[PDB]
């Protein structure tokens, strides 16, 4: 509803990016704009509802929708691109990725916490149920965007999302595919404020939903940790990463 | 003294500015503030409530979590 | 097709920034969401006349209808009985107005980013005319264009933007003064020249009315136009076509993007990341 509609002939450089659960993401350059948008397609009603949802929630930490492709031969949804890809490439592949700095992963966690906080702080609120490290999207400078709302249901509440945030926190501090054990080998003692993170991860995936953290409490207890760092390391660790790529 | 609403209001001192529920709303809900963090509790059960839901009201969450309230039973 | 509203009790910490044409720019920290969120407001706790109420309503509606990743998104509004203010997202690094007009804070800014942000703004404005009927921003300047942490630039302040209909600073006017789409091209050219030059045009404004309309342009001098910057003549041609006297020959934004593309082919993202540090530390 009230979203722009563009024809499929305005797309060029059809290149494969990823195959999402709710539909594949194609790296297709536009024609009038000439930018490698993330066209989503293969379900037609499902992707229409997806476009409606992305139009409903609009935050800088969610990739802004740009229009829809209403054509009989092919239906598509246009969003921005991802040059460095998702977190899966950053963490699960360490053969050529040598190291990832602590400030980067902590900033990623803070961004995810804020995004799902707002996602739970709408009128009426929303639940994700599809928050995974592969779903987290890194921009040109690794800022977090959240996509694939297919399992996001309009509204067990505030449980799957916070559990996903906890497991992804442990994942990006451990860089190991997944209850996960939190020993020193997985979580070395060099991590600043380590015991805080251990308490966080055990709280997040608690069996009892009653004690399950809310995202608001998560962000209000995590803020001093990101307060400890500075912008210099934030802007330098990405440079070190890119230099190590070549 | 905790029965009096003024007691809850004065216990709601130093309430943080980021809270989504005004002390008056909690006092109408029958809750008080311990003084530590955002911990609140009702005089009927004593159950301590945390992890504030921004869109949920105190009355609704007290009813959902603890439907055994004498305060809610009188309210209903 | 619905724009959620924001109660005034949730928002906190109103901080003054500036006063624009469509409101008074301010910054705030949204307490419930724990997000720093900027705001703008014509008036504070005054009888809200229906004229400005309709103005801000249509502003919010047009911002919500067509949102681009290269324009600043809209968060919401406060429909208070006495106070009116637009709640929009806060990009931490701010805008280019002080960035391009503070020599002490920014003695030097690297030309790779200086041209890459031009690509971003060109993409945004080209999209802004792709939605039927084409939108004419009418107020696109250095202030409206604003950047986030990583200097990704977004535009805002659509308040005086007027949609094009077919039913047939005062120094920022184009020689056109009938709404013409080429005013966007003219604004893009002047901001393109302002980015590299870091010089404010019109530096008595009464003569500008008879000067810019007749054909006069801000002075061209070697100190502000040095040959050291590569592709200097290309951007000279781009701007001279951008602020032409009439809309017949000014290139479409696609043509300007195509012309600028070879200029931007001379950079790598590693250069951009290296160049953000110098700017981020010289402003300290
Ligand atoms: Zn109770």
């Amino acid at each position: 509803s009230a979203l722009p509609t563009i024809p499929y002939h305005k797309l060029a450089d059809l290149r494969y990016l990823s195959r999402g659960a709710s539909g594949t993401v194609s790296s297709a350059r536009h024609a009038d704009w000439r930018v490698q948008v993330a066209v989503k397609h293969l379900e037609r009603k499902d992707v229409l509802r997806e476009a409606e949802i992305l139009h409903k929630a609009r935050f800088s930490y969610i990739l802004p929708i740009l229009g829809i492709c209403n054509e009989p031969e092919f239906l598509g949804i246009v969003t921005e691109y991802m040059p460095n890809g998702s977190l899966n490439e950053l963490l699960h592949r360490k053969t050529e990725y040598p190291d990832v700095a602590w400030p980067l992963r902590f900033r990623i966690l803070h961004e995810i916490a804020l995004g799902v906080n707002y996602l739970h702080n709408m009128t009426p609120p929303l639940l994700h149920h599809d928050l995974k490290t592969q779903n987290i999207l890194l921009d040109n400078e690794f800022h977090v965007k959240i996509a694939d709302f297919g399992l996001s249901k309009w509204r067990a509440s505030i449980k799957h999302d916070i559990y996903s945030y906890a497991v992804i926190t442990w994942e990006v501090l451990s860089r190991k595919q997944p209850r996960p054990v939190i020993n020193e080998e997985s979580l070395p003692y060099d991590i600043p404020h380590r015991a805080r993170m251990i308490s966080l991860i055990e709280s997040g995936w608690a069996q009892n939903p009653d004690e399950r953290p809310s995202f608001l409490k998560c962000l209000i207890e995590l803020e001093p940790v990101l307060r400890t760092f500075e912008e210099i390391t934030f802007l330098e660790a990405v440079i070190q990463l890119k230099k190590t790529k070549l | 003294a905790m029965y009096s609403e003024e007691a809850r209001l004065k216990s709601f001192q130093n309430w943080p500015d980021y809270a989504h529920l005004t002390p008056r709303e909690l006092a109408s809900a029958g809750l008080y503030y311990t003084g530590i963090g955002d911990q609140v509790q009702c005089f009927c059960c004593g159950g301590k409530l945390k992890n504030w839901e921004p869109c949920d009201r105190a009355w609704s969450e007290h009813r959902r979590h603890f439907p055994n309230c004498f305060f809610v039973l009188g309210r209903n």
